[PDB]
């Protein structure tokens, strides 16, 4: 089986370096180039460069020049990709890949891929959320129904969970996956759709749980004035 | 060098779908399933690596290469990337339709009084119940586009197998109060739903 096996996932701080390995088996490692390709979460593929395992020669994409070093150890059929001066936006899956079995002269595309190595780069430290009410109004109303919610801002790390009315309110609840901000902190929102006639009669409380900071917040959400 | 492909293509089981890739003879196509490396499906326009189903084929017009999948199967739902030498297209999500298409429900919340009193302002655009799971989000201040301060999530699946996403616009209280309105515009399958909010003392 022609295959590439990569090292496991890594967590790093900005400014540090990461070194990912890629071990070839089932084919002659030194007969073929080795490339690296990365993919940021939710984003597309981007080629980083190649190494020739026989000569040790390399060629890198302009984006990674000065920061990426590709090497190999032919005695153990292993290629390495070291990325230095890490940025939070280097958070990505890093793949090794190459072309072994194809009928082509170009060396692209790649039929053999490693499984990928997730590298997370973050400067954030544990922080509990700030919870703000998302008040209902005639704008957030439609079928006699009003939307109200809670914004759970600026926490780290994941996860946060939200219930409504200590779990008594489940119908019409939608808690959204978090966004990761450029600060390195997460925010999410939870919204519930309720009868607009029930506003003022029924109390709505969102129950936010951030176990990583041992924090719970119960935020009352009432209509505007 | 700058390969362009559609963000979203879809078809029903048994149908044929085509994904285009436009550039400036070596175009190749990868399929990528969640949590897995890309898998090469077609290379050098039309060649199939061993073991790739005959339902996958490639062709090239002038400067547009095309991947065609005949007899769509559920397992074909995946992201597809075209490539040429070291360059990649931006990817196409292929959905094998298992329920009717559905436009997003969009709710936009203005900054809360509490957040404004804390000297911050966040607009919250919540997008739910859409299928296929591909949207783009744009924001406007009054009528002009706003890109600074925007963060948008990737779509995620809800219990009913439709998708949800959210987008957040960060502003200073002064910016929020200095415009007549702000708008979150969600594009899904070529049509747009836009919600607007305005400062209200």
């Amino acid at each position: 089986q022609v295959q590439l096996v990569q090292s496991g996932a890594e967590v790093k701080k900005p400014g540090a370096s990461v070194k990912v390995s890629c071990k070839a088996s089932g084919y002659t490692f030194t007969g073929y180039y080795m490339h690296w390709v990365r993919q940021a979460p939710g984003q597309g593929l981007e080629w980083m460069g190649w190494i020739n395992p026989n000569s040790g020669g390399t060629n890198y994409a302009q984006k990674f020049q000065g920061r990426v070093t590709m090497t190999r150890d032919t005695s153990i059929s292993t290629a390495y990709m070291e990325l230095s001066r890490l940025r939070s936006d280097d958070t990505a899956v890093y793949y090794c890949a190459t072309q072994v079995k194809l009928d082509s002269s170009a060396g692209y595309p790649f039929d053999i891929w490693g499984q990928g190595t997730m590298v997370t780069v973050s400067s954030a430290s544990t922080k509990g959320p700030s919870v703000f009410p998302l008040a209902p109004s005639s704008k957030s109303t439609s079928g006699g129904t009003a939307a109200l919610g809670c914004l759970v801002k600026d926490y780290f790390p994941e996860p946060v969970t939200v219930s409504w009315n200590s779990g008594a309110l489940t119908s019409g609840v939608h808690t959204f996956p978090a966004v990761l901000q450029s600060s390195g902190l997460y925010s999410l929102s939870s919204v519930v759709t309720v009868p607009s006639s029930s506003l003022g009669t029924q109390t709505y409380i969102c129950n936010v749980n951030h176990k990583p900071s041992n924090t719970k917040v119960d935020k009352k959400v009432e209509p505007k004035s | 060098s700058a390969l362009t492909q559609p963000r979203s293509v879809s078809g029903s089981p048994g149908q044929s779908v085509t994904i285009s890739c436009t550039g400036t003879n070596y175009v190749s196509w990868y399929q990528q399933h969640p949590g897995k490396a890309p898998k090469l499906m077609i290379y050098d326009v039309s060649k199939r690596p061993s073991g790739v189903p005959d339902r996958f084929s490639g062709s090239k017009s002038g400067n547009t290469a095309s991947l065609t999948i005949s007899g769509l199967q559920a397992e074909d739902e995946a992201d597809y990337y075209c490539s040429a030498f070291e360059y990649f297209g931006g990817g196409t999500k292929l959905t094998v339709l298992s329920q009717p298409k559905a436009a997003p429900s969009v709710t936009l919340f203005p900054p809360s009084s509490e957040e404004l009193q804390a000297n911050k302002a966040t607009l919250v655009c919540l997008i739910s119940d859409f299928y296929p799971g591909a949207v783009t989000v744009a924001w406007k201040a009054d009528s002009s586009p706003v890109k600074a301060g925007v963060e948008t999530t990737t779509p995620s699946k809800q219990s009913n197998n439709k998708y949800a996403a959210s987008s957040y616009l960060s502003l200073t209280p002064e910016q929020w109060k200095s415009h007549k309105s702000y708008s979150c515009q969600v594009t899904h399958e070529g049509s747009t739903v836009e919600k607007t909010v305005a400062p209200t003392e």
